[PDB]
Parts: C-alpha cells; structure tokens; sequence
C-alpha cells in the first residue's frame, strides 16, 4: 500500500493567505528598486494611485 | 624586486573551523593544497604559514620596480580559475598603464566556499614592495584579434555612450555625424519585499501524520489557509518517494505565495 | 588603502 | 536517489550534493544491500539536515559545529542546539525505499 | 500604436508576461518561452519596418 497527497494551488492571479519562509521590509517610494509583492518580482518606481 | 610575494590563502572563516586553499611558491617549488588549516594571524616566510593540517582534500606539487606579475582568480561551479601574465616595468610607485592579456595557467576542482583571501608576503625589517586589488563584474566586450591570433585591443561598451555606440556597430572606426543611442537607462538602488503577516506554520503533521486515510474511490479533500509552507522541517522525518511539480519548478517554491490551496488524499497499490 | 586607476588591464582569453 | 538530477529540491540537493543547472555528464546508481547493509545494522554514512542557506553547485561542507536558528551560537547541551548531522541507519531486513 | 498594442500577444509561450515566467520558472524552463517571446516581438518589428 502507498499513500498519496495531491495539492492544487493558483499562482500570481487573486489574493494568497499561504505564503513562503521570507521577510519583508518598508515600503520605498519615488525610486526604482527590485520589489516582490506577493511572489511578482520587477524592478520599477511605486507611487501611490487613485 | 626580490619576490617578496609568494602567494595567497583562500577560505571563507580563515580558521580551522572551515577548509582552506593555500597557493605559495616555495622557492624549489610551487605548492597548492586544500586542508583544514590552522591559519597564524601574521603568515609570513623567514615557514610560519600554519601550525597544523588534517583532513586534507586536494593536494598539486611542481616539479625602482621592475617586475610586474598579473593574475585573474575567478571561482565557479567548484572550480577556480588562475589566469596569469607579466610585464617589465621602470615606474617608481604605481601602476603602469597599458593593455596586457593574460592566459589560463590553472583550472583547480577544489569545491569550496571562498569569501576572503590574504597574501603572503616574505620578512627581511621588510624589503619595498606593492600589490594592488581590483574587483571583477559581468559586462560586455569587443575584442580584437590580430592575424597571429593575439588580443592587441578592447572596447568596453559601459565606459561612454561612445563606446556602446561601437560596440552596437562592431567597428573601433566611426565617421564624423550624429547618431541615435540607446534610451537613457537608470539602474535599481533598493530592494523591497512585501508579504501577508502571517505567523502559523501549516498544518503538515495533521495531513501527513493522519492515523486514517479514505478509499480512492471516496477521497478526501481538505482546504489550507493563513500558514507558512516551510517544509524543511520534513526533512528530519518525513521523505517521499514519488514528489512532482507539473506547472511549477520546485526551486521557485520557497519564493511564492499561493491561493485557494487544496489537498486531496487517498491510498492505491504501488503499480497505481 | 590608497586609490589607483585599472586603465586597461585585465583582458584574458575567454 | 530520484533527488540527483538538475532542478531539484530536497535535503540532499538543498545541503549535501546540488547540480549546475546547465550539466553536461552521466548519473549512474546501483543497489548495494548485500555489502552495505548488516542484520544489526550499520550508522557509518551520514547526512546532513540542517542548515543555513543553500549549497552552491558542485561545493561541499563537511563542518560540524551545533546549529542553533537565528545566529546565537550555543552549547549543544543548551535549548534549540542541535546537532547537524544525521545517520541513515542501513539494515538488511528493511524495504527498497531505506536500502 | 499598433506596435505597442502587440506586446499582448502570446507566440505560443504560457504567458505574455516576462515578470511570472521568471518569478515562478527556472533558468532552463523560461529560457524556451522567453525565447518564443524573442522571436514574435522580432518579427513584429520587422514589419514595422518594410
Ligand atoms: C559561505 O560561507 C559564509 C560564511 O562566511 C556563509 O555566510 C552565511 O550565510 C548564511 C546564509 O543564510 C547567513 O545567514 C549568514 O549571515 C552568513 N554569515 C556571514 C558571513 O555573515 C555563506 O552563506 C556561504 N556560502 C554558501 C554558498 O554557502
Ligand atoms: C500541509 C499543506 C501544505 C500546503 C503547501 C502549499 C504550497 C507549497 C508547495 C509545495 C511544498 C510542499 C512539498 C514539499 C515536499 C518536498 C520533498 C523534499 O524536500 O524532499
Ligand atoms: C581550532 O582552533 C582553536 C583555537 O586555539 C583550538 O583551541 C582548537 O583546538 C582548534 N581545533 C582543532 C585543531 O581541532
Ligand atoms: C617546497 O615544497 C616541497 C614539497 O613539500 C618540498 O619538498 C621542498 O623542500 C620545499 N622547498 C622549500 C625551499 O621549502
Ligand atoms: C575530520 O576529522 C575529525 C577528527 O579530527 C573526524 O571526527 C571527522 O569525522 C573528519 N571529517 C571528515 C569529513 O573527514
Ligand atoms: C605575427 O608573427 C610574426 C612572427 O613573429 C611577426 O613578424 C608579426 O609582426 C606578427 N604580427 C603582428 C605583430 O601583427
Ligand atoms: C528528528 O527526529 C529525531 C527522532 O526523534 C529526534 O531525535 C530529532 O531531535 C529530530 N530533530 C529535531 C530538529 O528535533
């Protein structure tokens, strides 16, 4: 006998509640920096928007 | 003058805690050997390099300046790459210029971790010598060949917008006019990482550990929530002999957040 | 710790 | 074994032996109960299962100073000490999966 | 506007998108949509062009 797990799962689309082991830092505005929201990387400038 | 340079340790803590490279010409010899050293603040020649070596690795035995010796050390996919040359020189106190290429002497398996280096240096006091350290970084090069097959010239196209205009066109020459570079670029100076405050690891105990499991024909589903999916913590216990990722690479995973996650379970025979 | 300038060295065969 | 590949996780790529992910080579294994397994069993091999960071491709580390989370250096005897090393603990009787 | 409205375009690749190919693929898995990405957009230009 073996026993068996299958997990389902969407990836950078809506909301996540499950997260991986990693810290996270301040906010940096008017600045290009590499960011990682959510698990979505890129580099650019963040501004608030309306 | 007078080689008071015999070579370079490399090694991460420089103890006897982590292993070391030691490379010191040894004046009827050229020594290079990979140990746990016990490495003395001040190593020097009159031979105070170490006190003692055991669990050894790798182990390779040879059989008014003037003189300017040059290398390149480079570490990757554990091997460390040597690259050497020389020139004769008449400057008092700096570095001549000019453009010399140097040529691959050593190419050593050694499969360590190297953060640090120290040079070895000989005690008389001490007779006048210099040494002088630079840093490497990925970048893009033209190079010219000449008919011999040597390196005579080079360009760097991230000196000026001159240089890039040069190396777009593959051509050391250019005629006199305007021309239309690249857009202006800026570079990232910050790092940013934002992820839910979340403080509970998932619940793989309860799933894994579970003292019934259902029939395939009614399995089980399960719904995981608000958790830290660490899974590290397996590697004490629990190991798996089938693990596959279909729409995901597993190095990825420690990375990312996931949404509306599920967790089916059952148990068939082995050929199943 | 004094400052120097690399003006052209360190080209190796690739 | 399945873990000896390019692009693969566990505790034997993540911190024994990894990969390069561009690799150009051979893998091979065989089963060896017959010389490497004894009735009262054998603890000789090792591995290791704690660690801070990832190896690098084609590194090794054969350290064995105590592990403690977060820094703070401890003595084993201590809370949250652990030793980093673990044994396989090889028998002759035992299924495929741990032979 | 023609041009810029053809980055939305898959070439056969997964996703129209560098940033998830990267964040959630490895360097040889997104090297084969990335350059399927490579050769639309070079290709899109070209027509441009004659
Ligand atoms: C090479 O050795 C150094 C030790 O000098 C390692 O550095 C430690 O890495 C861990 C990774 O999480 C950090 O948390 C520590 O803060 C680092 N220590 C230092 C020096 O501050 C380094 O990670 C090793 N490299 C590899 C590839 O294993
Ligand atoms: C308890 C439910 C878990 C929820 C997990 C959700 C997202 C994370 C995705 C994958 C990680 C789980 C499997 C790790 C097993 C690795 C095998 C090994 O390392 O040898
Ligand atoms: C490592 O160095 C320390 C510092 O003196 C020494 O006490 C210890 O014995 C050494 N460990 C060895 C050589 O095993
Ligand atoms: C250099 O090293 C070799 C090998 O260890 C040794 O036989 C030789 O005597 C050494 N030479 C000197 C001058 O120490
Ligand atoms: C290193 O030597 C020590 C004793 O000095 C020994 O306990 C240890 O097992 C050896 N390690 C390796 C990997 O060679
Ligand atoms: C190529 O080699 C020959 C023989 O040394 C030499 O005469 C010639 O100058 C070389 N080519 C150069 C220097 O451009
Ligand atoms: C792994 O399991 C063994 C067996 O109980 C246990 O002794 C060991 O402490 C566990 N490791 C950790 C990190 O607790």
């Amino acid at each position: 006998p073996y026993r068996v797990v299958v997990l389902s799962f969407e990836l950078l689309n809506a909301p996540a509640t499950v997260c991986g082991p990693k810290l996270s830092t301040d906010l940096i505005k008017n600045q290009c920096v590499n960011f990682n929201f959510n698990g979505l990387t890129g580099t650019g400038v963040l501004t608030p928007s309306s | 003058k007078s080689n008071v340079v015999r070579g370079w340790v490399f090694g991460s803590t420089m103890n006897n805690k982590s292993q070391s490279v030691i490379i010191i010409n040894n004046s009827t010899n050229v020594v290079i050997r990979a140990c746990n050293f016990e490495l003395c603040d001040n190593p020097f020649f009159a031979t105070m390099i170490f006190d003692n070596a055991f669990n050894c690795t790798f182990e390779y035995i040879s059989d008014n300046f003037k003189h300017l010796r040059e290398f390149v050390f480079k570490n990757k996919d554990g091997f460390l790459y040597v690259y050497k040359g020389y020139q004769p020189i008449d400057v008092v106190r700096d570095l001549p210029s000019g453009f010399n290429t140097l040529k691959p002497i050593f190419k050593l398996p050694l499969g360590i971790n190297i953060t640090n280096f120290r040079a070895i240096l000989t005690a008389f006091g001490t007779s006048a010598a210099a040494y002088f350290v630079g840093y490497l970084k990925p970048t893009t090069f033209m190079l010219k060949y000449d008919e011999n097959g040597t390196i005579t010239d080079a360009v760097d196209c991230s000196q000026n917008p001159l240089a890039e205009l040069k190396c777009s066109v593959k051509s050391f020459e250019i005629d006199k006019g305007i021309y239309q570079t690249s857009n202006f670029r800026v570079v990232p100076s910050g790092d940013v990482v934002r992820f839910p405050n979340i403080t509970n690891l998932c619940p793989f105990g309860e799933v894994f550990n579970a003292t019934k499991f259902p029939s395939v024909y009614a399995w089980e589903r399960k719904k995981i929530s608000n958790c830290v999916a660490d899974y590290s913590v397996l590697y004490n216990s629990t190991f798996f002999s089938t693990f596959k990722c279909y729409g995901v690479s597993a190095t990825k995973l420690n990375d990312l957040c996931f949404s509306n996650v599920y967790a089916d379970s059952f148990v068939v025979k082995g050929d199943d | 710790y004094t400052q120097h300038t690399s003006s052209m060295r360190g080209v190796y065969y690739p | 074994v399945r873990q000896i590949a390019p692009g693969q996780t566990g505790v034997i790529a993540d911190y024994n032996y990894k990969l390069p992910d561009d690799f150009m080579g051979c893998v091979l294994a065989w089963n060896t109960r017959n010389i490497d397994a004894t009735s009262t069993g054998n603890y000789n091999y090792k591995y290791r299962y704690l660690r801070h960071g990832k190896l690098r491709p084609f590194e090794r580390d054969i350290s064995n100073v105590p592990f403690s989370p977060d820094g703070k250096p401890c003595t084993p005897p201590a809370l949250n000490c652990y030793w980093p090393l673990n044994d396989y603990g090889f028998y002759t009787t035992t299924g495929i999966g741990y032979q | 506007n023609t041009l810029v409205k053809q980055l939305s375009s898959n070439f056969g690749a997964i996703s129209s998108v560098l940033n998830d190919i990267l964040s959630r693929l490895d360097k040889v898995e997104a090297e084969v949509q990335i350059d399927r990405l490579i050769t639309g957009r070079l290709q899109s230009l070209q027509t441009y062009v004659t």
